[PDB]
C-alpha cells in the first residue's frame, strides 16, 4: 500500500535528503512521515503523494512513511546510511631518536569513521605500505614492528585511513596523521 | 526586479553565465582527450549517394540541397512531410505531452520540435539502404557532417519561410537558436522526444553510424570512449562540429543571427528541459495576447453578450495552459530541491541524487546555478569533523530568462508577488482591467 523513494540512501552526516511518501489509495485519511529529523514538506498537487526534505541527518535513521487507507493502515521505510571520516588519525607519541637494531612498535589509533565496513587503516614508511587492515573497534588500533636500520634515518612514518565509497558511486576519502620522522644512532 | 523572487541582495548569475561555464568545460574536455582533429569533419571530403557534388560544402555551402545526402530517396528533402498544415508557429498550437511523447515526466513538446527537418537523418538506414555505412574508409565522419549540415540549413530556412510575422527578426533568431540546440541534443543522444517511432529509428541509426566513426578513430583516441550509445563520443563530436552547424543555419538569411559566445549560441549548453520550459512561457504569452485581443469587443446585462462569451473563452483556454504550467512548475521545484540538496551535501563525489537518467544534466545545471547565485557548497561541518535565490521556482526562472513581452496585463507567472492570487497573475480567470467588464 505505502511506497517510498529512495528506498536506500547514502549521505554525508549533517546532510539532507528528499523523501517521497506515496500510497496506492486515491483519497487517504492520513499521510505523513515518522522521524525525529528536521523536516520541510514540499507542497505538491498530489493528495496521495507527499515530498519531505530531511535535514541534519547525524546518524543512521529509518524514516517511516505512514498512511491510513480505507483498506487499512500501512507503513514504508527508507534506510538512511550516514558517512563521516575519522575524527582523530594519530600515531602514538614515539621519541624521534632510536638506536640501530631496536624492535620499534608503531601504534596508530583511529577514532571513529563510518561505515566501518568501507574504512581501512594503513601504516606506511614514505609511500610504501607496511600494514593495511580494516578499521575494527573504537578506537581502531593498527600495529607493526620495524627493525631500526641505518637506511631509515630521515624516513617518515605515517598512518592513513581510506573510507572507500566508490562501490556506491562516491569518492575514496583519505586522511593522513602527523608524520613521525625516525632518527637513527649507533 | 524579479516579480516572482523573494527580496534578495545576492549577486545574480544568469543561465547564460552557467551555459558559458558548461561551454568552457566542453572545450577543456575535447582538448584534453585530443580527439578534435579526428572528430571535426569536412563535408567536402565526404561521399553523397543522392547525387550532390561533395566540393559544394567548401565552395558554396549555402547552395547545398537534398542531393548532398546519403538518405534514402523516399526522404525527398529534410523537411519532407513536416508541418503540412503549417501549425508550428501558429499562436494557439497546443503542446503535446505524456508517456506517448517522453520517458522523462512533465515534458511538453514544442510544435517547432515536433515538425523538425531531420527526415534525411531518419532515412540514413531504411529497408536495405545504408549508403552512409558503405562509403570508402575514412569518409563516414565527413559524409555524416554533410547530412547534419543539410538538416540544419533546411531547419533554419523552413523557420525563415513559415515564421509568424517575417518582420520579427528577433523571433526568427530565437527559433533558429532553439532549433540549433535541439539538433545538438538529437546528435548527442540527449533529446527528450524519445517515444516517437521515427525519432527512435533516428537514434538507432546515430548509434550504428557512431559504431563505425569510433572504429575508424586512432588507437589512443578510441580507448578514451566507453558506452553502448556513444554518449561521450557524440558529446565531443558536437563540440568539434557545432561551429560549422551554426554557420549552415545562417544560409539564405538577409538578417543573420548573432552568437553571444565565440560567434555561436550558448543555448546548446542549457539542458533541453529548461530550454523547452522557456519556449513554453513565450508561446503561452502569444496565446494570452490573442485571447486578450478577443476582449476588444468588450469596450463597455444588455448587449454585452459578445463580451460574456469572450470572457469565458479566455477562462477555459487560459486554464488549459495553467494545467501544463503547474506540471512544469512542480517538476522544476523537485529538480531544484534535488540540486540544492546535492550542494548542501557537498556536490558530486559526496552525494548521488535519485533522479531519472534524463534529468541528471538538469539537476547538474541547477546545482551550479544554485552555487553561483550564493548557495553554500561543501559537505556539512559534521562530515569531516575533527576531535578538538530567484531561480528557486519555475516562475522566478521565467521572469529572468523568458520573453514575456507578448503577455498583456496578466504577466506575473507566480500567484503571489514573492511566496487569493495577485491581479497581475498570468493564469488568472480574466484580465484585472476586465473585472467590471466581464461582470455586466
Ligand atoms: O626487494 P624486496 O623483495 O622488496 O625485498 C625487501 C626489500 O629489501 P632488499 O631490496 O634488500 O631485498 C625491502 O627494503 P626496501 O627495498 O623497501 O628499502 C625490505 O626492507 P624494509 O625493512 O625497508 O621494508 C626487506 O629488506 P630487509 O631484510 O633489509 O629489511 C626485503 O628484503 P629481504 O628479502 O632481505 O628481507
Ligand atoms: C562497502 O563495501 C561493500 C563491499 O565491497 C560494498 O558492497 C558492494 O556494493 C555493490 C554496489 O552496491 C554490490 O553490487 C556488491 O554486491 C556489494 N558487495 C558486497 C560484498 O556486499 C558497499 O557498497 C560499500 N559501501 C559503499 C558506501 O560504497
Ligand atoms: C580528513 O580529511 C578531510 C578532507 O581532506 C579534512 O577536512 C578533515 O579535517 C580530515 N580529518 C582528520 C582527522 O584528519
Ligand atoms: C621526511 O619529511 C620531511 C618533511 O617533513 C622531508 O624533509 C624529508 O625529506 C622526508 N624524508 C624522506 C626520506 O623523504
Amino acid at each position: 500500500q505505502t511506497s517510498v523513494s529512495p528506498s536506500k540512501v547514502i549521505l554525508p552526516r549533517g546532510g539532507s535528503v528528499l523523501v517521497t511518501c506515496s500510497t496506492s489509495c486515491d483519497q487517504p485519511k492520513l499521510l505523513g512521515i515518522e522521524t525525529p529529523l528536521p523536516k520541510k514538506e514540499l507542497l505538491l498537487p498530489g493528495n496521495n503523494r507527499k515530498v519531505y526534505e530531511l535535514s541534519n541527518v547525524q546518524e543512521d535513521s529509518q524514516p517511516m512513511c505512514y498512511s491510513n487507507c480505507p483498506d487499512g493502515q500501512s507503513t514504508a521505510k527508507t534506510f538512511l546510511t550516514v558517512y563521516w571520516t575519522p575524527e582523530r588519525v594519530e600515531l602514538a607519541p614515539l621519541p624521534s631518536w632510536q638506536p640501530v637494531g631496536k624492535n620499534l612498535t608503531l601504534r596508530c589509533q583511529v577514532e571513529g569513521g563510518a561505515p566501518r565496513a568501507n574504512l581501512t587503516v594503513v601504516l606506511l614508511r614514505g609511500e610504501k605500505e607496511l600494514k593495511r587492515e580494516p578499521a575494527v573497534g573504537e578506537p581502531a588500533e593498527v600495529t607493526t614492528t620495524v627493525l631500526v636500520r641505518r637506511d631509515h634515518h630521515g624516513a617518515n612514518f605515517s598512518c592513513r585511513t581510506e573510507l572507500d565509497l566508490r562501490p556506491q558511486g562516491l569518492e575514496l576519502f583519505e586522511n593522513t596523521s602527523a608524520p613521525y620522522q625516525l632518527q637513527t644512532f649507533g | 526586479s524579479n516579480p516572482c523572487a523573494k527580496p534578495h541582495g545576492k549577486k545574480l548569475a544568469t543561465v547564460k553565465q552557467i551555459a558559458q561555464y558548461y561551454k568552457r568545460k566542453a572545450y577543456i574536455q575535447l582538448n584534453e582527450r585530443g580527439s578534435r582533429s579526428a572528430l571535426k569533419g569536412d563535408a567536402s571530403q565526404g561521399q553523397y549517394d543522392r547525387g550532390g557534388k561533395a566540393d559544394d560544402f567548401k565552395t558554396k555551402l549555402c547552395e547545398i540541397n537534398e542531393k548532398h545526402s546519403n538518405a534514402r530517396s523516399n526522404s525527398l528533402n529534410p523537411c519532407n512531410g513536416k508541418d503540412n498544415n503549417k501549425v508550428r508557429f501558429n499562436v494557439g498550437t497546443p503542446w503535446q505531452s505524456g508517456e506517448k511523447i517522453a520517458t522523462a515526466t512533465d515534458v511538453y513538446l514544442p510544435p517547432r520540435r515536433q515538425h523538425f527537418c531531420t527526415s534525411n537523418l531518419e532515412y540514413l538506414i531504411n529497408g536495405g539502404h545504408q549508403a552512409i555505412l558503405n562509403v570508402k574508409n575514412g569518409k563516414i565522419n565527413h559524409s555524416f557532417l554533410g547530412d547534419v549540415l543539410l538538416a540544419a540549413k533546411y531547419q533554419a530556412q523552413h523557420t525563415m519561410k513559415d515564421y509568424k510575422s517575417k518582420n520579427d527578426k528577433e523571433g526568427i533568431c530565437r527559433a533558429i537558436r532553439y532549433s540549433f540546440a535541439d539538433i545538438g541534443d538529437i546528435i548527442k543522444g540527449t533529446d527528450l522526444w524519445d517515444k516517437d517511432g521515427g525519432e527512435i529509428k533516428t537514434q538507432n541509426h546515430l548509434v550504428t553510424i557512431f559504431d563505425k566513426i569510433k572504429a575508424q578513430l586512432p588507437k589512443d583516441i578510441k580507448g578514451k570512449y566507453t558506452g553502448t550509445k556513444h554518449l561521450e563520443l557524440r558529446k565531443d563530436w558536437w563540440e568539434a562540429n557545432r561551429d560549422q552547424v551554426w554557420k549552415a543555419m545562417q544560409c539564405g538569411n538577409d538578417n543573420p543571427c548573432s552568437g553571444e559566445s565565440d560567434h555561436t549560441p550558448l543555448h546548446d549548453y542549457i539542458p533541453q528541459r529548461l530550454r523547452w520550459m522557456t519556449e513554453w512561457a513565450e508561446w503561452y504569452c502569444k496565446e494570452q495576447s490573442r485571447l486578450y485581443d478577443k476582449l476588444k469587443v468588450c469596450e463597455e446585462s444588455g448587449e454585452c453578450a459578445t463580451c460574456k462569451e469572450a470572457c469565458e473563452e479566455y477562462n477555459k483556454e487560459i486554464k488549459k495552459w495553467e494545467q501544463q504550467w503547474d506540471a512544469i512548475s512542480y517538476k522544476y521545484l523537485m529538480l531544484y530541491a534535488k540540486a540544492r540538496i546535492t550542494a548542501i551535501n557537498g556536490g558530486p563525489g559526496y552525494y548521488n541524487t535519485e533522479v531519472q537518467e534524463e534529468d541528471k544534466p538538469v539537476v547538474d545545471f541547477l546545482y551550479n546555478l544554485y552555487l553561483q547565485n550564493g548557495g553554500k557548497k561543501g559537505p556539512p561541518p559534521d562530515t569531516h569533523r575533527v576531535k578538538a535565490t530567484p531561480y528557486s521556482t519555475a516562475a522566478g526562472y521565467i521572469h529572468q530568462e523568458a520573453h514575456i513581452g507578448d503577455c498583456q496585463k496578466q504577466t506575473q507567472f507566480c500567484k503571489n508577488k514573492n511566496g487569493e492570487a495577485d491581479p497581475t497573475y498570468a493564469f488568472r480567470d480574466k484580465p484585472h482591467d476586465h473585472d467590471t467588464a466581464c461582470k455586466c
